[PDB]
């Protein structure tokens, strides 16, 4: 019973005082200069952290045929000019509505063949003509794969449409400014859950919804025209993800292509440009490969970063110290 | 808003992510099926009282 | 138990004074630099 | 007679040993409920960690996620939490439930 | 650039965009018929 | 991409193309039943539909 | 052409393989070049 | 306007919509493709 006692005075202190240290870190933490210093010191306890030595929902058949598909997309998309992206992109989304569409069409489409001649010509005999040469070619290749069902072909498909428009986006050389504007709206989409779910609704016509997107955040003065059309794009071959996702998705594929990392770091408020440069390297180090750095600001952090790649995090919040000391107490 | 809605009719409830109800009482919570579904006239909108 | 309910509400109020030591103390090590407060 | 110098020890100890050093860490989110998307190198009968203390045990794994048996206070899991892994495998857990004290 | 007051100009603009009797079809169950009194989303038993 | 209704016939021409020999492929095999895509022209190989014919090692050559 | 697990349920294991290096009878070819086999890890290797 | 058949398990018959004579998408419930 005395024990029991000794206990009681043990729960009771440990909690007034681990309130009363949240308060005076939370009074401590205000002034914008502890908030520089605790970033610094979790940084540099980064540096002196080793290093790491380590579209997956594609089967194997799926992954397989993508990989070709990416590979023949890589080789058409050579020397094209921006203008003839434009265009491929077009007509690669034209035919993954198409393909969405015209499901029988898709289903015949789809199923594995050993030989891919029939396909081909199927595909010669239905748009010829309607398109480009580079779209035949790049359509063929897809068809002539096998894919584990037959949503991945479209799949396959809209992936080309997107790496053609990002393509051009290099060739304008802002693909930080795509990157950012995808990012921006991936944040927005995701904060709006109703615009989202209102996009993110393929039942509605395509064309309303790609209005609405437009005329909401997408048709804004200061918005990058390669962004807006990559999203619009997207929007419009929707096939039932969230909006929000797809802009995500959106946003680490144009990563990858530069073959980089995105890594989402979120702090209590906005980073230095030092500090930025200096979070950069660190990730890299860690990881290996060029990270990109995208920066979420939330208050609650209290200080710290909370860094996450792949799925993997490194926690520096200080309020998660302060939640560890809450709950280390005997 | 943060309201659901009624979705299949042992009652599921669609709620805005980020809203979903804790394993609450709900008026016109058994599980959490995901995608923001929790189970428990369709398109009724449904309360949370939290 | 009466002696111990007693020797515990007096020992409560005893280490009530220790408490801001204890709290700038853990300040102090979950901010990486120590706080005087 | 209890000395108020072990009762401010018991706990001046435990604050000069705090040190919730920041570990590199591989997470998943509780998809349903537990059932936790993530956790790609997560062993199987591994040990998770729920927000709220909550503690289970990771017995079907697959390609969308993992099956997680929670052993206890099951109510406090939710759907979009964060699930760490401990990376290894009185009540059944060993932690004394009489309260008559720690036990070594 | 976000002003989240144009996004409600535009969400509910489309929503006055929709706007008859609604009227199911037998599938096999009927679909349609959102505000009938075993239902679930895809259709009504 | 305007889509006449050539597409109906063009998948009958598809549908017509597939002498040579009907050659199926084991596309998964457990408990003494397999299941074969393909062999389009196969008589009724217990269950038949739209996919597969229910009738080893997945990826066999399977005879008509 | 060396398989990985894919899934672990309790003593039943499902292993991916390259599409032409699947083994033979692995109690069951569940197709697309999985079979169900009878402290593991997803993704590790497991040799024909 | 005939159907063919597309499961043989009892045999599943698909027709051209308006003519189906009911498992939905005008199927209704020996070689697999035979005019009905």
């Amino acid at each position: 019973m005395r024990q029991q006692l000794i206990r009681q005075l043990r729960t009771g202190l440990g909690a007034e005082a681990v309130n009363k240290a949240a308060e005076i870190v939370r009074a401590h933490v205000a002034d914008p200069q502890a908030q520089s210093a605790t970033v610094d010191r979790f940084l540099s306890e980064l540096e002196q952290m080793a290093p790491s030595s380590v579209t997956s929902r594609l089967r194997a058949a799926s992954r397989q045929s993508l990989a070709a598909l990416v590979e023949k997309f890589d080789s058409v998309a050579g020397g094209l000019d921006a203008d003839g992206l434009t265009n491929l992109a077009d007509e690669l989304a034209s035919v993954a509505k198409l393909l969405l569409s015209e499901t029988a069409l898709n289903k015949h489409l789809a199923e594995p063949t050993d030989d891919s001649a029939p396909k081909v010509r199927l595909l010669e005999r239905l748009l010829s003509d309607k398109v480009s040469a580079t779209t035949l070619d790049l359509l063929r290749t897809a068809v002539s794969n096998r894919w584990s069902t037959e949503s991945n072909l479209i799949d396959a498909v809209e992936h080309t449409a997107r790496l053609a428009l990002l393509k051009r986006a290099e060739i304008a050389g802002e693909v930080d400014e795509v990157e950012e504007q995808l990012f921006r709206f991936g944040r927005v989409l995701d904060a709006e859950p109703r615009l989202s779910a209102l996009l993110s609704d393929y039942t509605t016509p395509a064309e309303g919804r790609v209005a609405l997107l437009d005329k909401a955040l997408t048709g804004r003065p200061g918005v990058n025209q390669t962004a807006a059309a990559l999203l619009s794009q997207t929007v419009g071959l929707l096939r039932g993800e969230r909006a929000d996702e797809a802009v995500i998705d959106l946003a680490e594929l144009a990563v990858s292509r530069r073959g980089e990392v995105v890594a989402h770091v979120s702090a209590a408020a906005e980073l230095s440009d030092a500090q930025r440069t200096r979070l950069t390297e660190v990730l890299s180090r860690i990881y290996g490969r060029p990270v990109s750095v995208q920066l979420h600001v939330d208050p609650e952090l209290l200080g710290g970063l909370s860094i996450t790649v792949g799925d993997e995090v490194i926690d520096g919040s200080i309020a998660s110290r302060l939640a560890a000391a809450q709950t280390g107490l005997p | 808003k943060t309201a659901g809605r009624v979705v299949r009719i042992v009652v599921d409830v669609e709620f805005p992510r980020g809203s979903v109800p804790e394993l609450n009482a709900l008026h016109a919570v058994a599980q959490h099926l995901g995608d923001s579904l929790v189970r428990c006239v369709r398109g009724v909108e449904v309360t949370d009282t939290g | 138990d009466q002696q111990l309910s007693a020797q515990g509400d007096q020992v409560r109020s005893g280490l009530e004074s220790s408490v801001d030591g204890l709290s700038a103390k853990l300040a102090s090590r979950i901010l990486g630099v120590d706080v005087n407060s | 007679t209890i000395s108020a110098a072990d009762i401010e020890g018991a706990i001046e100890d435990y604050v000069s040993s705090f040190s919730a050093d920041t570990e590199r860490e591989e997470i998943g989110t509780v998809i349903d409920a537990a059932h936790v998307e993530g956790l790609p190198s997560v062993m199987t009968q591994e040990l998770l960690e729920f927000p709220g203390g909550v503690l289970g045990v990771a017995l079907n794994l697959d390609e969308h996620s993992v099956g997680a048996v929670i052993l206890g206070e099951f109510e406090k899991i939710e759907e979009g939490q964060q699930v760490k892994r401990t990376g290894e495998v009185v009540n059944p857990l060993g932690q004394p439930i009489d309260g008559q004290g720690d036990i070594a």
